């Protein structure tokens, strides 16, 4: 909506990345774009900012060589280039930016999943699951892809209150990801079910529909 | 820098009920002009952080007013009253007086319920995997209360505990329970081998298949 970053970024030791963040409307040369990172499962920290019009930065010492801040205004875009990269580098990193005329708003991007590693991008396979041969569940597996995250929905995000879709499982460098999905009894099969999987870092997206198992 | 410190990592509370969250900072955050530049977000799981209160007491917009803040030049309240299902999440503080910028580890909202037991369904491979030549049984632990709870898979009766993997969901926002997925994979050739697959929680519920059973 404001402010618009990629999902994810896959770099190999050693190499540097250049992150982006695309800010709507018209006064990107009048506010500061903050940058923030957050490893997997731990707490937030400031990296530095940048004021668009002016190109003046404020680091973190932490941070300095480690990134570099710059914006293209004449496409409102901000980035952050990090460099020789380490393992302690894989986290989301966030953009930020405060409203032009009201202190109490604060935008921030959806956050960028870097993943430094020197393994290849792998497409997940995506296998539907039927109950076995009230209501009933039913399941969607993904598996074997690499590096995170893939976005899951169920018939588009037509139901959604009673999904439960976990959180991916590492093993033998590979991720795996279930979700699961409980409806009244007269909802399926009659009415059609689709799980929906995106993995945009090897681009692609599939579609599998859920149906009753058979003497196969 | 300025060090924050939150002292507690979560903070159980009843919903219905206020809760008090804290945080200190190590040097004074009370400005000449009167004042305190003191922030409070609160991060949902998978979601960006959400700004709740701005220079220590002022509420921002879209936050409720059960959402408060106050404190002295060195020690901070957020205050939640009449906490509500949807309220749980990480909640950190945040110091914006001098740079670089600084923020307290956060503070865990943890929501208590009445106890709930599992809701367990058991899923054979899907026959478009077995021809890869792997295979998981996958069985869902779903909905439950306390979030402690125990897995157990059995193949034609004995216990199995290799090749197991296991998940667990934060807790949801509707109905404050806790859930679990766990997948036992095997190869296609050991899964053909035998026939009786069994998940057993015990928070004993159980639930098998028989492969050949359709």
């Amino acid at each position: 909506v404001q402010l618009q970053q990629p999902g994810a970024e896959l770099v190999k030791p050693g190499a540097s990345v250049k992150l982006s963040c695309k800010a709507s409307g018209y006064t990107f040369t009048s506010n500061w774009i903050n940058w923030v990172k957050q490893r997997p499962g731990q707490g937030l920290e400031w990296i530095g900012n940048i004021y668009p019009g002016s190109g003046y930065t404020n680091y973190n010492e932490r941070f300095k060589s480690k990134a570099t801040l710059t914006v293209d205004t004449s496409s409102s875009t901000a980035y952050m280039q990090l460099s020789s990269l380490t393992s302690d580098d894989s986290a989301v990193y966030y953009c930020a930016r405060k409203h032009y005329f009201y202190d109490g708003v604060v935008y921030w991007g959806q956050g960028t999943l870097v993943t430094v590693s020197a393994a290849k991008t792998t497409a997940p396979s995506v296998y539907p699951l039927a109950p076995v041969c009230s209501s009933v569940t039913l399941g969607c597996l993904v598996k074997g892809y690499f590096p995170e995250p893939v976005t899951l929905t169920w018939n588009s995000g037509s139901l959604s209150s009673g999904v439960h879709t976990f959180p991916a499982v590492l093993q033998s460098d590979l991720y795996t990801l279930s979700s699961s999905v409980t409806v009244t009894s007269s909802t399926w099969p009659s009415q059609s079910i689709t799980c929906n999987v995106a993995h945009p870092a090897s681009s692609t997206k599939v579609d599998k529909k859920i149906e009753p198992r058979g003497p196969t | 820098e300025i060090v924050m410190t939150q002292a507690a990592p979560s903070v159980p509370v009843t919903p219905g009920e206020s809760v008090s969250i804290s945080c200190r900072s190590s040097k004074s955050l009370l400005h000449s002009n009167g004042n305190t530049y003191l922030y409070w977000f609160l991060q949902r799981p998978g979601q960006s952080p959400q700004l709740l209160i701005y220079r220590m007491s002022n509420l921002a917009s879209g936050v409720p007013d059960r959402f408060s803040g106050s404190g002295s030049g060195t020690a901070f309240t957020l205050r939640i009253s009449r906490v509500e299902a949807e309220d749980v999440g990480v909640y950190y503080c945040l110091q914006h007086l001098e740079y670089p910028f600084t923020f307290g580890a956060g503070t865990k909202l943890e929501l208590k319920r009445a106890d709930a037991a599992p809701t367990v369904s058991i899923f054979p491979p899907s026959s478009e995997q077995l021809t890869s030549g792997g295979a998981s049984v996958v069985c869902f632990l779903n909905n439950f209360y306390p979030k402690d709870i125990n897995v157990k898979w059995k193949i034609d009766g004995s216990e199995r505990q290799n090749g197991v993997l296991n998940s667990w969901t934060d807790q949801d926002s509707k109905d404050s329970t806790y859930s679990m997925s766990s997948t036992l994979t095997l190869t296609k050739d050991e899964y053909e081998r035998h026939n009786s697959y069994t998940c057993e929680a015990t928070h004993p519920i159980v639930k098998s298949f028989n492969r050949n059973e359709c």
